[PDB]
């Protein structure tokens, strides 16, 4: 399951555009994760106008 | 409460409503889907093909979203929203299910 | 491409930092001249660290856009975080 | 055998004036929301003996920008759509100046008649519709985001925003049940909205194929 | 306004949510970095909260563009923090909860 | 002089909760000259405390008799005149919180300070007027002396 | 109060327009009921 996850998914890249893209340049994620951000700087917060 | 019925009181509360559900041993979502007193908005399915076959190609991208993320976090785990999504993308962004194959 | 508008992120990614001080360091070593002073420096890597935080590095970062054009950034031009 | 057939119709009628609607078509706002009861009081209570035929059920809107732009709604009495229905209602559209059409069908369509439905299309763009996806309106489910669809010009901003060719966004199939409901075809783009629990609100965009 | 679209957004009642920049923690090394007395009236005016919000709403550019287009990718992909943001920096919190100056 | 708090306290209780560390005990105190509650940590292992005890307490934010700030390192080899000869058992923490009673609209009739001697931990509560000398993340002294 | 008054007309207008689109949908539907005619 690793393998195939990884040889289905392995060329796609953010670009210098912040598209998201494969190696055909199909535009998968206009931005990544939907917002452009790394997953590394992001964290837990909590939403204080919601409940 | 993600199986409950959540609603928002009048007062602005989110309130959890306790209310029958339903879980077959088969899917026939485009019959089950049309059937008085069944809801038609929140009847869902497993079974991702019929989905894409019943409601199309953004819908079966939300519902594979949903049931990787079960299989993800049903052991309490945790994986950032983004790699759930790009690899939901990779299998819908041709306008078929793309089987990781 | 209008080098007036660039569209790139003013930012130096982690890739540019690492491949323009790696570049850099490789000059150094094949005896380039340093745009830095220097104390006692000798490792081409330490002295490429110090001519990015001097902002002093003779490299132009081309980054190529999906459509094909490109952007060119002097390093200098670029926002250096780490 | 008989109430269910009549809810059935007016559920089917619901559905397909919402997709009239979400199309652009002219959709008064009193049919757009009819109680099972005022159909039966506009149409009948007993389809089976023949109050109402399915012939009676015949819509026919006008498209908000072009009155001229009109499209029928029938429901053939028979299961199974022969070609020859098919020529009848080709035969009526040319009669009433209409280029558009959707036939719902109870069991389904013969193949010749769909092939019929593929080679004339650009003369007449009809479509078919089982009744059994028309008792709900798919666009009303949870997993399915919102979607728009797009004009030339925006299309055309769209790829002059992105610096990208078409065949670089993502796709959506011609046959996909949500690109059926809003009856678009090849060459067409969609924009997706679909709420984001990262970012709030994101816009796709999936081209026609 | 905000509210809302939170609403629509997480039919769920669920507040967790994963962001850039941990304001709480922000505002919290801000009060210790400058020494702010909880118990004392603030210095900082209200319209200057509003204000630098909005300033800083312009500064955090995800998409970047003028045109409408842009204008909107960049509106959407802000939404959720800017929306945390305006929660979190509002005059009234900023006034009675964090005393900032 | 540099002193914020003095009074006498009672030992009113010790571990109501049960014994949770054991050379470390909480006192449940109460003093006489202002009614003031006192939820005190010492270690009981060095400074035994017994229940009923009486003890005078004095949070300083000095030791030097003298008003003179100190620098919060550690300094044996100093000669000055130390308010910590006097007492017994000398604690030094900081102050980690100030609740109160206060209102939207209406100021602290009673504020209850919360000081950590290296996580041994005190709350002093009563009066408002008597923890004026109270601010948050400010270094004060134990200074506390068994009397019979 | 004046503000509400206002609001309160524009709320009347608009109902109105209401009116005017639905009595507008019964011209076009005294059209659509001969070609319905003819249909069958």
């Amino acid at each position: 399951i690793q393998r195939r996850l990884i040889k289905s998914m392995e060329s796609v890249m953010v670009k210098y555009d912040a598209t998201v893209r494969n190696s055909i340049n199909q535009v998968v994620q206009l931005r990544y994760g939907e917002d452009g951000l790394a997953g590394e700087s992001v964290e837990f917060q909590n939403l204080a106008t919601l409940k | 409460d993600n199986k409950k019925k959540i609603i928002i009181t009048e007062d602005g509360e989110f309130k959890a409503l306790q209310e029958w559900i339903l879980e077959t041993d088969g899917v026939s979502l485009m019959r089950v889907l049309s059937e008085k007193d069944v809801d038609p908005v929140r009847t869902t399915s497993n079974d991702i093909v019929e989905i894409f076959t019943v409601l199309g190609i953004e819908a079966v991208r939300k519902a594979l979203e949903r049931e990787l993320y079960h299989v993800i976090s049903f052991d309490g785990s945790y994986v950032n929203y983004r790699h759930l999504a790009l690899l939901c993308d990779t299998m819908t962004c041709r306008g078929h299910l793309m089987a990781i194959t | 491409q209008a080098n007036q508008k660039r569209i790139t992120t003013p930012y130096m990614t982690k890739y540019e930092r690492a491949r323009v001080l790696g570049t850099r360091a490789l000059q150094i070593a094949m005896c380039a001249p340093v745009m830095v002073e220097l104390e006692g420096e000798t490792d081409p890597l330490l002295i490429a660290m110090k001519e990015l935080k001097a902002r002093k590095i003779p490299i132009i970062i081309r980054r190529y856009l999906p459509d094909g054009s490109y952007e060119d950034w002097g390093v200098d031009e670029l926002i250096i975080s780490d | 055998d008989d109430e269910e057939e009549t809810y059935r119709l007016w559920k089917i009628r619901k559905t397909i004036m919402q997709l009239c609607h979400d199309r652009g078509y002219l959709v008064t706002q009193d049919e757009l929301d009819q109680t099972l009861e005022e159909f039966k009081a506009q149409f009948g209570d007993k389809p089976s003996e023949g109050r109402p035929r399915r012939t009676d059920l015949t819509v026919l809107v006008a498209h908000n920008d072009d009155p001229t732009d009109q499209m029928f709604v029938f429901f053939p009495e028979e299961p199974k759509v022969g070609i020859k229905t098919i020529k009848v209602y080709c035969q009526r559209m040319q009669e009433e100046n209409i280029t558009r059409a959707l036939i719902v069908v109870q069991q389904g369509m013969t193949p010749s008649a769909k092939q019929s439905l593929v080679d004339m299309a650009p003369k007449y763009i009809l479509e078919q519709f089982l009744q059994q996806e028309l008792l709900i309106n798919i666009t009303e489910h949870e997993l399915v985001p919102e979607h728009v669809v797009m004009t030339k010009e925006e299309v055309t901003e769209l790829l002059a925003r992105y610096k990208l060719r078409e065949n670089q966004l993502p796709r959506i199939q011609a046959g996909d049940p949500v690109a059926r409901y809003f009856g678009i075809k090849r060459g067409q783009v969609v924009k997706i909205i679909r709420p984001s629990e990262t970012a709030g609100r994101y816009i796709t965009y999936r081209l026609v194929q | 306004e905000d509210r809302e679209v939170l609403r629509v957004i997480f039919p769920t009642g669920d507040s967790k949510v994963v962001l850039p920049c941990n304001l709480l923690r922000m505002i919290w090394n801000a009060q210790k970095i400058f020494h702010i007395n909880p118990r004392l009236p603030s210095d900082l005016h209200p319209i200057k909260v509003v204000e630098g919000v909005k300033e800083l709403s312009k500064k955090l550019v995800i998409v970047n563009g003028d045109d409408p287009l842009s204008r909107q990718a960049q509106e959407n992909a802000t939404l959720l923090f800017n929306i945390h943001l305006r929660s979190t920096l509002c005059s009234r919190r900023m006034a009675e909860e964090f005393r900032l100056s | 002089a540099g002193i914020l708090f003095e009074d006498i306290f009672d030992v009113k209780d010790i571990d109501p909760e049960g014994k949770k560390f054991d050379r470390v005990s909480r006192l449940h105190c109460e003093s006489e000259s202002f009614k003031m509650d006192l939820i005190l940590d010492v270690n009981i292992q060095i400074y035994p405390v017994d229940l009923g005890d009486k003890f005078r307490l004095v949070i300083a934010s000095t030791l030097y008799e003298d008003g003179t700030l100190d620098d919060g390192e550690y300094n044996p080899t100093d000669d000055r005149p130390s308010r910590a000869d006097q007492f017994e058992y000398v604690m030094y923490g900081k102050v980690y919180r100030i609740e109160g009673d206060e209102t939207s609209t209406e100021a602290a009739t009673r504020l209850s300070a919360y000081v950590s001697y290296g996580g041994l931990l005190m709350r002093l509560q009563g009066d408002a007027n008597n923890l004026h000398g109270f601010e948050v993340d400010s270094r004060v002294y134990l200074l506390m002396k068994k009397l019979a | 109060r004046q503000k509400l008054l206002k609001e309160q007309e524009e709320k009347r207008l608009r109902e109105k327009e209401e009116q005017k689109k639905l009595l507008e949908q019964r011209a076009q539907y005294v059209e659509k009921t001969k070609n319905i005619l003819m249909f069958t």
